RNA sequence: CAGGCCUUGACAUGCUAGGGAACCCGGGUGAAAGCCUGGGGUGCCCCGCGAGGGGAGCCCUAGCACAGGUGCUGCAUGGCCGUCGUCAGCUCGUGCCGUGAGGUGUUGGGUUAAGUCCCGCAACGAGCGCAACCCCCGCCGUUAGUUGCCAGCGGUUCGGCCGGGCACUCUAACGGGACUGCCCGCGAAAGCGGGAGGAAGGAGGGGACGACGUCUGGUCAGCAUGGCCCUUACGGCCUGGGCGACACACGUGCUACAAUGCCCACUACAAAGCGAUGCCACCCGGCAACGGGGAGCUAAUCGCAAAAAGGUGGGCCCAGUUCGGAUUGGGGUCUGCAACCCGACCCCAUGAAGCCGGAAUCGCUAGUAAUCGCGGAUCAGCCAUGCCGCGGUGAAUACG
């Protein structure tokens, strides 16, 4: 009937609808290649399913929050290789190998006072 | 060039010139001197001559303490001299196999 | 520079000495510390000190120094060059 | 020159512009916070020892 | 029938919170829970030293907290026992309509 | 560049408006 | 220097704020000053009773001062006589209702602030700071603390070189966040300069 | 700094008297401060139908104690901070060794980010440090459902807008979770390598946290404080100037020298914060800075608000240029009593140096560097290109 997911990276929360379809996707109120026309990295967001043939197969309700388009890109691919294991239990393998059913933790390091940035160190004359 | 920075004490344009003559005895070793720094200041038992140079080879930092200022500022020379003939010679050591 | 919608700024202390002057047959010297002062037409062709923080500067007024304040005719930092 | 300058502070100036804030607790001129009213010297001896409400410090 | 309380630390808040949910429940008829509305951050950084020392300072902060509670089926029984309500002292209620 | 008044990138870098930045 | 402040690296974890009040930001600062000006006279005046920490609260334009001392009575005195005479200088500066109470102190040589306060008072005695310090140490262990560690520091004797003296017996873990370490500060002010005592209590972790 | 001024004094506790209380609006002179003033009504407790008498809650006039000093000493000091250094060190008690300083332990073999742990040992224990306890982030759960959200159903004026709901996102409080716990192998052991499970793996990433001590380190100008020095002045008020000077010299940064770029028009995607003489929607005037109207928001509601890089389209065509935006002329805006010295911004015109930088030298090991914008404290305004934070995009390389 109707599966979902909950993909998140950086400060980007996505929530992915997997209905059975022909394959159309619509990211906020838009078609995909619309959301993120001229983005190279795009088609990444859609590989949990090339990994489980499911390509075609589903039609795609996917919102979106925060962050910026690469870190909303991201959220997708693991929100719809969340629901494609709700989907089907069998399908972790074959798609967690592929490292598409982990949550990347990797994110803005606070800024440091005595920095200009996280590490970023002000110059000096040590002469 | 060379700075000359009198802390919380006032000094000549003489005194001045006097000391770039004095750190004018390293120019002997025919090394780049690079933004020398001198600070003369006075402590209660006598003055000090501080100072900071850089050269292609090496830092020099030096301190020069004495109730003669001229004499604290001599006393730095010497302690710089024997840096600079240091950081020009110590490489020649280990050459013989 | 000011607003035009705000007036030209006398510090009305000294406009009131120009006036009584123009009005009786002027001039005294003027003696002043407003140099914020605008020099008003009214005020042309008198000769008025101006502090500059240490001494009151003999400033003869002309017709084509109107438009402008009273500090800039009395500089305040004695500089004679380097060397 | 300060006690003075420490009354000086609290008496209502001749135009709006001439006021400006002092610490309550030590009278300095510079980085007094208005939420306190007190500089950061004092901001941070008050805080470290309890007496400042709800603040504490932080870390992230 | 809207009640919204604030409080430097969250502790006493959410107990101030639950003595006023658990109170006008059981004394009918509707609570609508303690909702946690988003908490407002007041930063303070100085520098730890009183003299210079620019690159080392101290961050603290001043944490609002905020929540939120609607006794949605009022019945002024329950605006009795709330007349005299025991809430610490470092929460402050606010009572609309 | 950001120092040039005239630009919108200039006005952005001070953070003011006009003709080459309106609001 | 380079020692946090144990009691502030504490709030919230082990230590609780003197002062428990909310405050919105046109108020803060009036209220807070208020309390100080509190602290001000209370502290002056309260001295001799063994004047440890002072709690204060606030609600609707009152106020409840608490009082945490060694010597309930001097504070009180006579049926109430300067506890109802404090509650009438108190409601002059305050302008409002300032309840306040009293509580006495288990042990004052559990409490760092006296036993600082102690010392500091030997030193303006003229003691002999070093054997002082050793018997705030030895008072404080045989109170039962498991830790203690008192500091002296400035012209000890009288002697032109400033130095600092400490003693410390048991486990004083300052960088423990669950060890319940109180923390007291007094100023011996002598002929030829001023001192400073820290004391530090170790009542064991939580 | 110059000038004009004040002498229990701008401020504390006093004691003694004149007036009166206290106070409020003005007058003159002056740049102002000051000096000179001109008006006007003190409760109480008081003898009061009565002159009249106090006194003391408060100011004004004279004294005399005193105040006042950002005057000196950080080499007399407290406090707080910097630094070596988040480096793994520094010690104590008893015993043992040595005439003694002192040694032992703490060394040693293995291991670790670690004086971390293991084994050994005339040493056996202990403390301060290491780690952990705390905060943020990453997964899940419970409690909550508005001002937040919208999976489905109904409407839908085309707005989660209404009905409806708390699923989801979220918000924010409490939990669970990771321990070399499990497996294979080396190892005496501690551990090390590899594997699975898992959102996360061997401190998960970042924070807070800085031992005995060192630098006779820093600060008497934040504060405190010993001692010394000033007392119609080294104290106090004012106006104006200076702290912004400019033959030069060094440190930190900003913008650049261009086409992986510059410009114009259109179109996306954040986070953290701030906001009732505050933040300002929207309308109108102005090319604009801004001005006049005016709604909303004690703010998950209203607002600052547009994020920018990016994406789309069009121009520029390698030139000191549609690179760069210094310098200067002119015209305005706004704050503020006042923008001469010495404010920010807008508009027209001007359109400099700079063609990637000598000797030398700095930062950075992953969501880092680089690059892009956003916010706040201070704050009337702002000389912020600074500082403290926030997210967007997102590398290279480490043999040794
Ligand atoms: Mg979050
Ligand atoms: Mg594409
Ligand atoms: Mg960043
Ligand atoms: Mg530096
Ligand atoms: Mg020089
Ligand atoms: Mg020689
Ligand atoms: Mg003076
Ligand atoms: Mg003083
Ligand atoms: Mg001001
Ligand atoms: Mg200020
Ligand atoms: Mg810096
Ligand atoms: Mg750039
Ligand atoms: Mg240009
Ligand atoms: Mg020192
Ligand atoms: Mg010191
Ligand atoms: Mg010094
Ligand atoms: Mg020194
Ligand atoms: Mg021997
Ligand atoms: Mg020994
Ligand atoms: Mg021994
Ligand atoms: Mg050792
Ligand atoms: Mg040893
Ligand atoms: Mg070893
Ligand atoms: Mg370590
Ligand atoms: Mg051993
Ligand atoms: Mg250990
Ligand atoms: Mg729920
Ligand atoms: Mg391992
Ligand atoms: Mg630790
Ligand atoms: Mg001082
Ligand atoms: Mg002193
Ligand atoms: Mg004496
Ligand atoms: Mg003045
Ligand atoms: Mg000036
Ligand atoms: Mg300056
Ligand atoms: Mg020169
Ligand atoms: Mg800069
Ligand atoms: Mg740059
Ligand atoms: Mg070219
Ligand atoms: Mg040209
Ligand atoms: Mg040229
Ligand atoms: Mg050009
Ligand atoms: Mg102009
Ligand atoms: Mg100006
Ligand atoms: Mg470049
Ligand atoms: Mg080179
Ligand atoms: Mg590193
Ligand atoms: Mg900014
Ligand atoms: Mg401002
Ligand atoms: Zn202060």
């Amino acid at each position: 009937e109707q599966y979902y997911g909950t993909g998140r990276r950086k400060e980007a929360v996505a929530r992915v609808f997997l209905r059975p379809g022909n394959g159309k996707v619509t990211v906020n109120g838009q078609d995909f290649n619309e959301y993120f026309q001229g983005l190279v990295r795009a088609v990444a967001a859609l590989e949990p399913l090339r990994a489980v043939d499911a390509l075609g197969h589903f039609d795609a309700y996917i919102t979106v929050r925060g962050g910026g388009k690469s870190g909303q890109i991201d959220a997708i691919k693991l929100g719809i290789a969340r629901a494609l294991v709700q989907y089907n239990p069998d399908y972790r393998a074959k798609l967690k190998p592929l490292g598409f059913l982990t949550r990347d933790a990797r994110v803005v390091e606070r800024k440091k006072y005595g920095k200009h940035k996280a590490r970023r160190a002000p110059q000096y004359s040590k002469r | 060039t060379m700075n000359i920075t009198s802390k919380q004490m006032e000094i000549t344009p003489a005194i001045r010139q006097h000391v770039a003559d004095r750190l004018a005895k390293l120019e002997k070793w025919q090394t780049h001197l690079i933004n020398p720094h001198i600070i003369l200041s006075k402590e209660p038992q006598g003055f000090v001559a501080d100072a900071t140079i850089n050269t292609p080879n090496g830092v020099l930092v030096a301190s020069g303490k004495h109730e003669d200022m001229y004499t604290a500022i001599n006393e730095l020379i010497n302690k710089l001299e024997r840096q600079l003939n240091k950081l020009q010679h110590k490489g020649e050591a280990r050459r013989a196999a | 520079p000011r607003s035009l919608k705000k007036g030209v700024f006398v510090d009305d202390h000294l406009l009131e000495k120009v006036l009584e002057l123009n009005a009786k047959g002027e001039k005294r010297l003027i003696k002043t510390w407003s140099r914020r002062s605008t020099i008003v037409p009214e005020m042309v062709g008198h000769t008025i000190a101006v502090y500059n923080g240490k001494q009151h500067v003999p400033v003869y007024i002309t017709e084509n120094m109107v438009g402008h304040k009273l500090g800039e005719f009395a500089p305040t930092r004695t500089y004679r060059g380097h060397g | 020159a300060r006690k003075a300058l420490i009354e000086k502070a609290k008496r209502t100036p001749k135009f709006k512009v001439r006021a400006y804030t002092r610490c309550v607790r030590c009278g300095r001129a510079r980085s007094v916070y208005r939420f306190f009213g007190l500089c950061r010297i004092c901001l941070r001896e008050l805080a470290h020892k309890g007496q400042l409400p709800g603040v504490r410090k932080a870390s992230w | 029938i809207r009640i919204k309380l604030r409080g430097f630390d969250h502790k006493t808040l959410d107990a101030s919170a639950q003595k006023i949910v658990e109170a006008a429940r059981r004394s009918g008829a509707q609570v609508s829970g303690p909702i946690p509305l988003p908490t407002r951050v007041r930063r303070f950084t100085v520098i730890r030293g009183p003299f210079k020392h620019k690159d080392s300072r101290e961050h603290f902060e001043l944490r609002t907290h905020n929540r939120l509670v609607d006794i949605i089926n009022p019945n002024r029984k329950t605006i009795e026992q709330l007349m005299t309500l025991d809430l610490p002292t470092g929460v402050e209620i606010e009572i609309k309509t | 560049g950001k120092g040039d008044r005239r630009t919108r990138r200039g006005k952005i870098w001070r953070g003011t408006y006009g003709k080459y930045r309106p609001r | 220097g380079n020692k946090i402040h144990p009691i502030g690296f504490r709030l919230g974890i082990t230590r609780d704020w003197e002062s428990r009040w909310y405050a919105g930001k046109k108020q803060y600062r009036h209220l807070l000053l208020e309390d100080q000006r509190i602290r001000g006279l209370l502290e002056k005046e309260l001295y001799s009773a063994g004047l440890a920490r002072v709690d204060i609260e606030r609600a609707a334009d009152n106020v409840a001062v608490t009082v945490h001392v060694a010597k309930p009575g001097v504070v009180i005195g006579r049926g109430g006589e300067r506890i109802r005479v404090l509650r009438e200088e108190l409601a002059k500066l305050t302008g409002k209702n300032v309840a306040l109470n009293v509580q006495e102190v288990q042990n004052p040589n559990l409490s760092a602030p006296l036993v600082a306060q102690r010392v500091a008072e030997q030193i303006e005695r003229r003691f002999a700071v070093r054997r002082a310090i050793k018997q705030a140490v030895q008072r404080v262990m045989e109170s039962g603390a498991k830790g203690a560690k008192v500091i002296v520091s400035g012209r000890i004797g009288g002697a032109e070189q400033a130095r600092t003296e400490w003693a410390a017996q048991g486990r004083v873990p300052l960088h423990t966040l669950r060890a319940n370490i109180d923390y007291g500060f007094a100023l011996a002010r002598t002929t030829y300069g001023v001192l400073g005592v820290k004391a530090y209590i170790f009542l064991g972790e939580v």
